[PDB]
This record gives C-alpha cells, sequence and structure tokens, in this order.
RNA sequence: CGUAAAGCGCACGCAGGCGGUUUGUUAAGUCAGAUGUGAAAUCCCCGGGCUCAACCUGGGAACUGCAUCUGAUACUGGCAAGCUUGAGUCUCGUAGAGGGGGGUAGAAUUCCAGGUGUAGCGGUGAAAUGCGUAGAGAUCUGGAGGAAUACCGGUGGCGAAGGCGGCCCCCUGGACGAAGACUGACGCUCAGGUGCGAAAGCGUGGGGAGCAAACAGGAUUAGAUACCCUGGUAGUCCACGCCGUAAACGAUGUCGACUUGGAGGUUGUGCCCUUGAGGCGUGGCUUCCGGAGCUAACGCGUUAAGUCGACCGCCUGGGGAGUA
RNA sequence: AGGAGGUAAAAAUGCCAA
C-alpha cells in the first residue's frame, strides 16, 4: 500500500523539508521502500505476472533517476545507496 | 516529443493555410523570431506579436491574396535526423528564384538571395515555394 | 436596424461550420444570424443586380418549398422577369439546347389549345394534350419569356435548389442564394444570410428585388 | 508497408540515434579568405598546327579532397548557471470481468439407493444401432460427485497484448479527476538482450459430472474410412514445469504537435435556480456518421489512412519456400 | 412504435486447341 502514514517518515527523513516531495531522493527512497515491500508479496504467489510489470516500472524508475543523479551530483549519488544499500 | 519546434512552426503555418484560418499561435523562441522576421520582411506573414514573460506565447497573423494562401507550400530541409549545409556557390534555388529559402549563417538567419549576395553559406532551414 | 420581425435563423443544430462567420446561439440552440453582417451584404446585393439590370439582362428566380412558389409566381411578373417557381428541372441551363425542344413544343400546344384544335379529332385524346399542357405550363413556366440563356440567378432557398447553383456555376453566372444555416455558401458569389422557412421572410426579399430592378430597368 | 510484397504477438530496456527553453564561454561540426599539394596525359573551355577530320599542341578551368593559419558564431555540438510549459512525485477521492490466493451459493446435467407406476423410451428427413417387462422412460424423496456461473449484460467496463464474468475475504498492479506543493529536461525510440504470451500439444502427480479428437456400431451413399445417429478414451479441470505459435487482426509500430462538424455511450468535476428525467462548462475513454484533405479505388476522416517531426521493424515478380 | 415462435433426404462430372 504504502500507506500516507509509511511515506510522510521517508519525506521528511530525506526531502530539503516535508513540502519537498519532489526531489530525486525523494523518489528513490519512495521506490525502495516500496520494491523491499513487495518482496514479501511476490514470494507465495510467483505466478502473479500482472502486479509484477508493476514491479518492474518501479525498477526501471528507479534505475532512471540514479542515472541521472550521477550524472548530477555524485556526492549526493554516493550518499544515497549506503544509505539504502543497493548498486550492486 | 516535440522535437523540433522549427518543423512544428511550420506545420502550424501550413495547417493554418488550409483551415484559411486568421492567427497561429505558438510557444516562441531565439530561432523561431528569427524565421518571422523573414517572413514578414519578404511580405508572406503580417506582423507578429511576442505574446508572454516567461511562457512566452508567439502568434502570427496569415495573409490570403484571393482566396488562395500566399505561402504555396513551405517544407523543412535539415531535419534533426539529416542537417544539411552548403557553401556559397552550391546554394540552392526555390522557384528558379522568385521562392525564397531562408538560411542560417553565421553573420545571422538570412534569405537565399541575400547570403550568396553577401556571399556565405550555411544551415538551409526550409524552402518556401 | 430591424427591417421586419423575420431573418433570424433555422435548423437549430444542422449547422454547416462554414457559416461560422454569422452564427448566433439561442434558448433553444437555434443558430440566429445577427443582422449586423447581412443587412449591408444584402444591400450589397441590391446594389449589384440593378447593375446587371441596366444591361437589360434575363433575371431567373428559383425556389419551390411547397410554401415560398407562391409569390416567386407574384413577383416575377411584378417587374417584367422570368422565374421557376415549381420542382426545378436538373439540367435545364447547361443542357438548354435540349430543354428549348420543349419550349418550343409548348408553344404549339399553348397556341393551338387557346384557340383551334381542342376538339376537331378526338375529344379524349384532345384531354390528353390538356393533361400535357398545364404540367408543362408550371414546369416552363416564365422561362418561355424569355429565350435563351439568363444573366444572374437569385436563388431563395441554397440548400434546396443546390442542383442550380452547381449548374450555374458550370457557366459563367454570378447567382443570388438565400441562405439557410445549413447549406454550404462557396458556389454563390452574392451570398445573403437570412431565414428562408417563413413566409414573412420570404416577402421581404422577393419585394426586394422587385422594387429594385424596376429601378435598374430605366 | 488498412486490403496489391511488407508493422515484430505484446512489453521493458543497455549500447546506438534524436531532444524543450534562457544566458555565457569555447569554436569541434559548419561557413569565409589564403597558402601547400591534388603528376602529366585524358575530359571540358578559348586558341593554334597537319588539304579538313580523327590525330597533335598552347593557356585557363577542374581535381568537387584533406591538412594548416587567421577569422566569423547564427545553428548543431562540448562546458557552466538556470527556467517551466515536457516527464516525475506527494495530498484528497472516484470507477472497473486488472492480477494472485483462500473460502462460499444456487440452478442444472449425470450417477447412486429407494417409493409410486406402466409399456415403451430415445433419436431422426425417415429409420436403425442403443435402452426397456431383470421393470425403463415419466414422477417423488434422499445422497454423492465434477464442471460452469443463467437474469443482470449493453459497438458496457478493464488490461501492454494474450485475455478477464456468481458472491465474499486477503494480498496487489494500473488508469483517471480537482485544487495546491515540489524536483528541474530527469525525455522519445530501440538492434542485440530479458519478460509476458489464446488454443492445441508435452511431462509428473491428482481430478473426471458434462463435452468430445481417436475409435466402434447404425444409417446415408455409386463408394462415404464424412456430414447425421448412438456410444465413447485421450483431452478439456487443478497444482507445478515446458512449448512459444494463431486471420496473436482496429489485417493499421511507438511518441509528440497541428487541422471543420454532428448524434450517443461511459467515468470524473465545477458553477448555476436541487428549485423536477435539469442549465452552462471543463477533463479521460469509447461507438457511429461525415467535410476539407488523402487514396489505385473502396474507404480513412481530431482515436487519420490529413499535414509534418524522431527512432525502430520489414518489403523488392510468381512458384520452388518460410522449404532444404 | 416495440416484440415472440415456426420454416430444406441425398444430388457427381463434361476432352485438347481456337
Amino acid at each position: 500500500s504504502l500507506s500516507t502514514e509509511a511515506t510522510a517518515k521517508i519525506v521528511s527523513e530525506f526531502g530539503r523539508d516535508a513540502n519537498d516531495t519532489g526531489s530525486t531522493e525523494v523518489q528513490v527512497a519512495l521506490l525502495t521502500a516500496q520494491i523491499n515491500h513487495l518482496q514479501g508479496h511476490f514470494a507465495e504467489h510467483k505466478k502473479d505476472h500482472h502486479s509484477r510489470r508493476g514491479l518492474l516500472r518501479m525498477v526501471s524508475q528507479r534505475r532512471k533517476l540514479l542515472d541521472y543523479l550521477k550524472r548530477k551530483d555524485v556526492a549526493r549519488y554516493t550518499q544515497l545507496i549506503e544509505r539504502l544499500g543497493l548498486r550492486r | 516529443s516535440m522535437q523540433d519546434p522549427i518543423a512544428d512552426m511550420l506545420t502550424r503555418i501550413r495547417n493554418g493555410q488550409a483551415a484559411n484560418k486568421a492567427a497561429v499561435t505558438m510557444p516562441s523562441s531565439k530561432l523561431k523570431v528569427a524565421i518571422a522576421n523573414v517572413l514578414k520582411e519578404e511580405g508572406f506573414i503580417e506582423d507578429f506579436k511576442v505574446e508572454g514573460d516567461t511562457k512566452p506565447e508567439l502568434e502570427l497573423t496569415l495573409k490570403y491574396f484571393q482566396g488562395k494562401a500566399v505561402v504555396e507550400s513551405i517544407q523543412r530541409v535539415s531535419r534533426p535526423g539529416l542537417r544539411i549545409y552548403k557553401r556559397k556557390d552550391e546554394l540552392p534555388k526555390v522557384m528558379a528564384g522568385l521562392g525564397i529559402a531562408v538560411v542560417s549563417t553565421s553573420k545571422g538567419v538570412m534569405t537565399d538571395r541575400a547570403a550568396r549576395q553577401a556571399g556565405l553559406g550555411g544551415e538551409i532551414i526550409c524552402y518556401v515555394a | 436596424m430591424l427591417k421586419a420581425g423575420v431573418h433570424f435563423g433555422h435548423q437549430t443544430r444542422y449547422w454547416n461550420p462554414k457559416m461560422k462567420p454569422f452564427i448566433f446561439g439561442a434558448r433553444n440552440k437555434v443558430h440566429i444570424i445577427n443582422l449586423e453582417k447581412t443587412v449591408p451584404m444584402f444591400n450589397e446585393a441590391l446594389a449589384e443586380l440593378n447593375k446587371i439590370a441596366s444591361r437589360k439582362g434575363k433575371i431567373l428566380f428559383v425556389g419551390t418549398k411547397r410554401a415560398a412558389s407562391e409569390a416567386v409566381k407574384d413577383a416575377a411578373l411584378s417587374c417584367d422577369q422570368f422565374f421557376v417557381n415549381h420542382r426545378w428541372l436538373g439540367g435545364m441551363l447547361t443542357n438548354w439546347k435540349t430543354v428549348r425542344q420543349s419550349i418550343k413544343r409548348l408553344k404549339d400546344l399553348e397556341t393551338q389549345s387557346q384557340d383551334g384544335t381542342f376538339d376537331k379529332l378526338t375529344k379524349k385524346e384532345a384531354l390528353m394534350r390538356t393533361r400535357e399542357l398545364e404540367k408543362l405550363e408550371n414546369s416552363l413556366g416564365g422561362i418561355k419569356d424569355m429565350g435563351g440563356l439568363p444573366d444572374a440567378l437569385f436563388v431563395i432557398d441554397a440548400d434546396h435548389e443546390h442542383i442550380a447553383i452547381k449548374e450555374a456555376n458550370n457557366l459563367g453566372i454570378p447567382v443570388f442564394a438565400i441562405v439557410d444555416t445549413n447549406s454550404d455558401p462557396d458556389g454563390v458569389d452574392f451570398v445573403i444570410p437570412g431565414n428562408d422557412d417563413a413566409i414573412r421572410a420570404v416577402t421581404l426579399y422577393l419585394g426586394a428585388v422587385a422594387a429594385t430592378v424596376r429601378e435598374g430597368r430605366s
């Protein structure tokens, strides 16, 4: 679901303030909060191919933002992935 | 994906004549106003206006002689998938002279006849038949 | 200036969008034509047909619509001019070298029946010719007095009589159509916007085109 | 490249290609001038010499090229600071056969046990095979089992496509609307690559009412290894793997911009008199008709097959052959 | 203007070129 309670902690933890729901670092932390969340959902089913496509959009949405941020603001790019534990 | 607003300008011009409209309004530019000068001095249009401050909408004004369009046919040549530049002596000519060809030279956005008389080539933007 | 209490408009949604130069919506969603653009163009037309009236030009009138045929018969003989008030004959102007052959057939049977052979050989077949006559009397009405092609053509409904406007534009004939909002005003040269399904509306245009062409026949 | 040969079944996506807008810088691309060379002959030009011609010769032109230097800076590119209209996020909500999982209900068929009851039933163009006096079929009560969800239901809704229909819960994708806020071009497309992909098949293990390839019998027929009749196994069902094809078809790739209208469907939303099946708007999606235009025509026609732009796929007479 | 039910046993082929 990624409830209104759930996201409001994420935008405060990463944004320039609580009104800054638009930043690159905010959106990536929103996606990794949800990509990790549905890993529990996509274990017992494993054959729901429909809603799996919405996860692959959330993956590819995350991948395009990191490549933008790495091209832009390298100091924060190597700040986020060690704040999240991703990128291989 | 509006990846060429210059071709969008002429396609607004071309469809604007076929629909017998009065004006055609489009987002402004540095290059689009530079082309619209060359048509205005040529008499292909009436005077334009750049309406806006931060979201600038350039508007135009069409011309018709009898019922026919003043612009016969206008088509872009150096498209963003294939850009064409020519020298001074290998400049083109539209309608064997009596059609214009707005070119882009290092000295500015000039006509076919002007930059040949000024003696320099450049980027051939579009022909106006 | 309200010249009379009807010019307004008709057809209420069946509007040709090429009459967007003169429209106005209403409560019943009808397209009203405003007078401020047609009454100069109405007075444009009344001057332009007096220019050809001075040439002693033949002006022909058309339009039936079951309720306009009555005064077109009246306004044509009001000055001197010509008219087709009944059901129009498709191909009479661009094939005038074949409708003249029935005009010549009319003026035989109009002459002989009005005095002479209406009894001489067969009484039943004499009723055949006067059954032939009166249907030819209305179809070829005031055309038999003209001879040759007209010079202009005053139409009261563009949509209904669309054959003639296409027929007259095949030749060099400047036409004059009272147009309704549903028709297309392209073949007509001197377009006149206004209502044409009210009887009181038609007597304005027919009364104006008759009295003006009387002034033009000086 | 709708139907003549040709849009990958559909999607995501790396390399590749293309990119809004404002300012500055550089000057790679590009343009200008000059030098160097671009062998001569040959071609071309203006000339000359063999009686002319072919042949021979003088000068120019050319060699469309690359390299250098000085420049020019619109445009493209590189770099730096932006901006918001492109994309994206967040808040409140709406609609839905979107998906996965687990329950659950009624009608019906078949079957099983019996009650009553009596000679046919069933089927067909007609009949027969079959079934029935061991008591069928008809009827009533009861029980089991599987599969599918009447009515609603509609060119209605949803999904990238395939596809999806009782009801309920749980997990869960996506779209859309209104008023604000934020990030600042983060975009489009996509070879190879990866993923989904009807039905039928295949593998294992269950399930098996109905239906029905094969198969058998009866007819039919010249024959009928067919339609039709009576049966009837695989199969259809479920769980998990595989196959990867369809007239996988609006026979129409994806994205964006622009260009007359009209009648509806569906789902939001604002205002107004809710004052009653409203009135005027403003969005998304969808069906039919039709103008300009286009088209070989038929027809498409703001959801284009119109007018253009960016990338990708593919076609080059028919067969042989989508075969070796 | 709207709407319901009913309505065929099998039946093949015709030389080559003009």
